[PDB]
């Protein structure tokens, strides 16, 4: 859990001569610093 | 046997306890430390009393035994 | 190194709904909150007064729902008794006029050649004597020379013992400069003095005082060869005398002198404050929920109402119950309810009598009954109602009729109705209505319903803050959040603190910092009408 | 005549309970019960010591005053000489229990040292004390 | 011996009290005879009681009902929550706090000279009660080697010898030893494994301990009222 | 008990003339040096 | 921002300036795994010179300054960190601002 | 008769010893009485013991505990590996090596004058012990014709007559005879066929022999301590 | 590190240097099975010239030194081996260190 997620497909490698080029995508780790929660009350009737 | 008494033994114990630490400063009636030290000193007092009595009994017994004065 | 380890958990064994009180008291410090659990603790703290009676009532209001962890405060701006003699300053621990009758007085014992202190306080059957003041050690001489003397003097810049010298004739054997070195205490000094070939500094037989080396008194030119001379240090030794037992503290501004068995002065209870705003602020962050002032004043009631509203604005919801006067007519009660008109305030109409454990048939105003109602409410579970609960009041100043009760309840006033031959008590609470008279709104009108809502929100807020804020955001976080909420909601249902909740409605969304959540609940209620119809049938 | 361990422990517990109700756990493994048990053991050991002293006094106290010594059984002990071929070229060490014996059928008695001994380098012969392993005149 | 004591309630009658307690009004004359009451038994207020304080009782006066009451066989539902807390506290015992400074003797569990007494901050010896007491005793038993304590061969645990290899067998041995040590305590109704794992050197495990329930502790303490010891010699 | 465990499938053998090339995997032995135990208390009302 | 007293295990009451508090935050963060944050974590401090109000904490946080609050609502009080915000001003860059 | 002997350990007490051995501290006075000890029973070092060597014991001195000990009923887990080796060696017996020069009497198994004594290389008679002893005895029994040995009709084997035809029947006869011969030995717990084949003239077979286990041999030898024979007359 | 005394079968209370203890440790290690540790095994030493404290033991082990700690009332002996550490002080490397 140092990173959130990453798609394996995006890991592409180009090799040519003495040079190696690599592309990737990573979803950075994050930490919660806000919580918003909504509550709703409702009537109920029970029978039998 | 020097015939110590309960009060002096308890006082000595409490004084040493205070001298070895400044944290303990509650030796009022009903406190745990005071009850424990009181019980210990009472048992010491009873040991001393019975030791005195046993020595008296022992002197009488040695007088009987030495001379065979049944 | 290799080693074994052991852990223990206890979180599974277990809000508490703490109850508060402010009023007049005969003892304890001013402007200071305390936590009370036992009656002996309150009696030690609060010597007497109405506040102690209110604490007793609260822990004896109901047989089955007495409250706990009551938070108490003294409103009297009292001061402690004090006195001055010679170079001493005398100050008592107790605040108020009670400390004036503490008796203090220094004497001298000729056999020991030592000062003596005796403190007596006949109200608590206190009587003790601190014999052998000073007299820390005895200096003795075993040689056969012409003379042998010692000398200790103070350093005037700091009033510390500059030197400590032993002499044979005129010259010195060994001198201990007490202002320096490692000889900070007298025992370091005596342990080395006894090692001299022909000198002893035996610590006094009156206990091991073990006083600072710098605080030794000023004695010079005294015969050791003829007398076991005493170095005293009276003021420093008084700390050992009053180390643990003693009502009165002492200080030195100078020389100390004996004096008569004199009583203290200056002890003042003080007038009561006109406004309790500064007093009330101390309960800003104490965690209390129900607070009841011990006062019949409408100004105090308005101040408390403002205070509980402010705390509820700050995320700390609070409720108040008020009352006053003896045998207040219905007009005054309606005027008080119209003046307040607050959901988070409840008014009590009836005043009566209570049988204390001490045997006193204490006839009290109405706010003492509001204390008792508050202590019963706090005793109840979260969201349980004080409707039809026994009160155990001995008698009441009025017996309202079925029309008077209906008028009081329609005006949002709590009232107690006389009832005969019930198993518990001869009285019960008719309703848990608030001053807000909008009966259509169940949250504001009913004390129970709004308390359930407030405790539900506060517990949800605290748990969400404690758990997930400041942690990591991973794939499992959302599922975990949903599981934790569902578990919490199932716990609440299991405790009967809600009616029911649909589990599927709980949704969680996570995006960067935020965590958006939504849910549905069916809230708790307690019955207020019960109907039963019968049908008769026969066979031919 | 004398108290014992169980009685001392019981009285200690009863006095502690009477002194205060702040302690009520007196089960095995409790710190407080362990402390009282240790005191009780020490007191019982002092009782045995007093019993031994009085049993000695009964049969030897009076007669001893008249210059009469009761002959105790003792281990035969004495000094022996060990000679070296030359001055020692280092500190020799003889541990306690080092055995000395005789090459005869007349004296199968075995003697041993009861203390450690050191021979300095400069020394050439050192005397030590040995104690007969058996009490009696056989040593 | 113990008896019930009744406080006179507002406009109460002796017949109602008799019906309430004895289950029949006929005992009201016995109640009068035992309490030595004159004909106006329950006066309205203290002004009437001034006429004859000895033989009359007013509202708020305490009557005695000579029925042999006993604290056991009492419905736990009546008992107040604070009373239940105090009762379980008495049941689980009070003891001098020695497991203070958890970190230190947790860093040196197998060694001696690991724990010590402490002060409560009010100049008196520190004390652990109820659940804290049970924690202290269970920690001390688990930490104590078996047979090392004087006067108590069986008290302790064999964990000091179970520093064996890293295989499931030694894990099972540890688990069985810990269950034995926990079962040895009389107050522990049962104990059982939750989860364990091995991380090479380090072993980790956790257990679940069910102490005796509130009802059982209440019954035990209220039974102890007959003897008055209110102490634990288990 | 002289090793912890070994996967049998990982053992490979190759033979070519004189040589015999071999490869395998093992989980090696250890003896415990920390033992941890946590307790949880619970009650019924 | 905060400075306070740390009660040493040796018994000395170390009434120390704010950079020792920063040392305590750095020693706390060093032991935390990569990606974690010191937000809402306990600081293990005995006392602080100032008890900042909600308005003060909000102002310090918006200005990119770390502060500590004293929680009294709970049954047992402890000091906890409010945020791990850096001195960088623009909040639009979450990488640099945290 | 046999008793336990205890070496005084560092800062040990008599109460601890009593608890360790008798399972109760109360026997410490009996331990003092039997050992004839003065009040400082376990002195710190030998300097104190010099004051009264007869009546005092120091660290490293041996005490006697008069508990009737017996070498049987002892947990084999305590026994040292060398001690177990010696015990099984005693159980399986020592005998003069006669099966030396295996090749020679393997080339002439059926004939007489095939084996002889040998020297150990140290000028003493050669000896075979433990497994070598069992090998020697089993070889000698199998090689001996049955009834040829004086004073022992049944000792031997009938293989000298089983030089029959090359069919499975004679193979089975050989196998049964060999199993009989091996079973005849008391120490052989069981024997069973592994594999056999026929190559025209030559027959070949192999067997598996399970001698008595280490535990059984230990129990037997430690039981023999009661008699002190420590010898084999099977 | 530790040197002490051993009770010979002949009855000698032989006070010996530390390498004799290293002999005893080697003979115990060789006695153990392949890969079994000499940790916490009894040694049966009569006495020792020093009794190191829990801090001194921690310093010796952190410096890759073997040490013996006094222990009371155990079933076998009054001493045990604390660790089987080597002189190579790289505790991260388990092969070289243990």
């Amino acid at each position: 859990n140092e990173i959130q997620d990453f798609p394996a497909e995006d890991v592409q490698v180009i090799v040519e001569g003495n040079e190696a080029r690599i592309s990737m995508t990573v979803y950075p780790i994050r930490s919660f610093k806000k919580i918003s929660v909504s509550l709703v009350y409702k009537q109920q009737t029970l029978q039998a | 046997m020097k015939t110590r008494k309960l009060t002096n033994i308890l006082s000595k114990l409490i004084d040493k306890t205070m001298a070895g630490t400044s944290k303990i400063t509650d030796f009022t009636p009903g406190s745990a430390s005071r009850s424990l030290l009181e019980a210990v000193s009472l048992e010491i007092e009873q040991f001393y009393i019975l030791t005195k009595e046993n020595i008296d009994w022992g002197i009488q017994e040695g007088i009987i035994e030495a001379f065979d004065f049944q | 190194r290799p080693h074994a380890s052991i852990e223990v958990d206890t979180s599974g064994i277990g809000s508490e709904k703490v109850f508060c009180l402010i009023g007049q008291a005969e003892g304890g410090e001013p402007n200071t909150v305390y936590e009370l659990r036992n009656y002996s603790q309150a009696k030690r703290l609060f010597r007497s007064g109405e506040l102690l009676d209110a604490i007793e009532l609260a822990w004896g209001s109901n047989p089955n729902y007495t409250a706990g962890r009551i938070l108490a405060m003294r409103i009297e701006d009292a001061k402690p008794a004090s006195a001055e003699i010679g170079g001493l300053k005398i100050t008592s621990k107790i605040y108020g006029n009670v400390a004036n009758n503490i008796q203090v007085g220094l004497e001298k014992n000729t056999l020991s050649d030592s000062l003596r202190l005796r403190v007596i306080f006949q109200d608590d059957r206190f009587n003790e004597v601190y014999d052998n003041i000073g007299n820390i050690f005895t200096i003795k001489y075993k040689g056969e020379e012409a003379n042998a003397t010692f000398s200790v003097e103070h350093d005037e810049e700091t009033q510390k013992a500059s030197r400590l010298v032993l002499k044979v004739g005129d010259q010195e054997v060994k001198s201990y400069d007490l202002t320096g070195g490692a000889y900070d205490y007298t025992n370091a000094i005596i342990t080395d003095i006894n090692q001299l070939p022909d000198f002893e500094a035996k610590l006094s037989p009156f206990g091991d005082k073990n006083l600072e080396s710098s605080k030794l008194d000023k004695i010079e030119n005294a015969n050791i060869k003829d007398k076991a001379v005493y170095v005293k240090a009276v003021f420093g030794d008084l700390e050992k005398q009053t180390a643990y037992n003693g009502i009165v503290s002492f200080e030195q501004l100078k020389t100390i002198e004996p004096f008569e068995l004199t009583k203290l002065k200056g002890g003042t209870n003080g007038e009561p404050p006109a406004t309790w705003a500064d007093k009330l602020d101390k309960f800003a962050h104490e965690g209390g929920y129900y607070i009841v002032p011990l006062s019949s004043k409408q100004s105090v009631h308005a101040e408390v109402a403002s205070f509980v509203k402010e705390r509820s604005d700050a995320g700390e919801p609070m409720r108040a119950i008020v009352g006053g006067g003896f045998n207040e007519s219905k007009e005054q009660l309606f005027g008080r309810q119209a003046s307040l008109s607050n959901p988070r305030v409840s008014l009590v109409a009836n005043s009566g009598t209570f049988v204390m454990d001490d045997g006193r048939k204490n006839h009290v105003p109405a706010y003492m009954v509001a204390v008792a109602l508050g202590g019963l409410a706090s005793g109840l579970e979260i969201g349980e109602s004080i409707t039809f609960k026994p009160l155990r009041v001995s008698s009441l100043d009025q017996i309202y009729e079925s029309i008077d009760l209906d008028e009081l309840n329609e005006n949002g006033i709590i009232s107690i109705e006389f009832v005969r031959n019930r198993t518990n008590t001869f009285f019960r609470i008719v309703d848990d209505v608030t001053t807000f008279n909008d009966k259509s709104d169940p949250v504001k009108a009913e004390m129970a319903v709004g308390e359930a809502n407030d405790f539900l929100v506060s517990e949800l807020k605290v748990q969400l803050e404690d758990q997930f804020i400041g942690t990591r955001t991973i794939n499992t976080s959302a599922s975990i959040i949903k599981d934790f909420i569902q578990s919490y909601l199932g716990r609440k249902k299991r405790d009967n603190e809600i009616q029911d909740f649909p589990a599927e409605d709980v949704q969680v969304i996570v995006e960067g910092n935020e965590a958006r959540i939504s849910m549905t609940v069916y809230p708790i209620r307690s019955f207020k009408k019960i109907s039963v119809s019968l049908v008769y049938k026969q066979q031919t | 005549k004398t108290r014992k361990l169980t009685n001392i422990l019981s009285k200690l517990i009863d006095k502690t309970m009477a002194g205060t109700s702040k302690i009520t756990d007196f089960t095995p493994g409790s710190a407080s019960r362990s402390l009282l048990e240790a005191v009780s053991l020490e007191i019982e050991q002092f009782y045995i010591l007093t019993k031994e002293n009085i049993d000695w006094g009964i049969q030897e106290g009076i007669i001893e005053a008249f210059d009469f010594q009761k002959r105790q059984s003792k281990r035969a002990y004495g000094d022996v000489t060990i000679q070296f071929y030359q001055p020692l070229d280092m500190r020799m060490y003889i541990p306690a229990g080092t055995t000395f014996t005789s090459t005869r059928q007349e004296y199968p008695q075995q003697f041993e040292t009861l203390v450690d001994y050191y021979a300095e380098p400069d020394s050439t012969e050192i005397v030590v004390e040995v104690y007969c392993k058996e009490t009696g005149v056989a040593g | 011996m113990r008896f019930k004591k009744h406080v006179v309630q507002h406009e109460e009658t002796m017949q109602a009290i008799a019906q309430r307690y004895y289950g029949d009004v006929s005992y009201w004359i016995d109640l009068v005879e035992h309490n030595n009451l004159k004909y106006p038994y329950l006066v309205e207020t203290d002004e009437e009681k001034m006429k004859d304080p000895e033989r009359l009782a007013s509202t708020g006066d305490t009557l005695i009902i000579p029925i042999e009451s006993d604290l056991t066989d009492v419905s736990a539902k009546e008992i107040n929550s604070r009373d239940k807390d105090v009762l379980v506290e008495l049941a689980l015992g009070r003891d001098l706090n020695i497991t203070a400074d958890e970190k230190y003797f947790n860093e040196h569990g197998t060694s001696d000279n690991i724990l010590a007494f402490s002060t409560n901050g009010n100049g008196d010896l520190d004390t652990v009660k109820g659940i804290d007491n049970m924690k202290q005793q269970l920690q001390a038993r688990l930490l104590t080697p078996r047979g090392s304590l004087m006067l108590h061969p069986n008290y302790g645990s064999d964990l000091h010898n179970l520093f064996g290899l890293n295989i499931p067998e030694q894990a099972t041995l540890i688990e069985m030893e810990v269950l034995r040590t926990l079962t040895s305590d009389n107050r522990v109704k049962s104990a059982n494994l939750i989860d364990w794992k091995i991380q090479g050197n380090v072993y980790s495990g956790q257990f679940s301990v069910e102490i005796k329930s509130v009802e059982e502790s209440i019954n035990f303490v209220l039974g102890q009222d007959e003897e008055g010891i209110f102490a634990l010699f288990e």
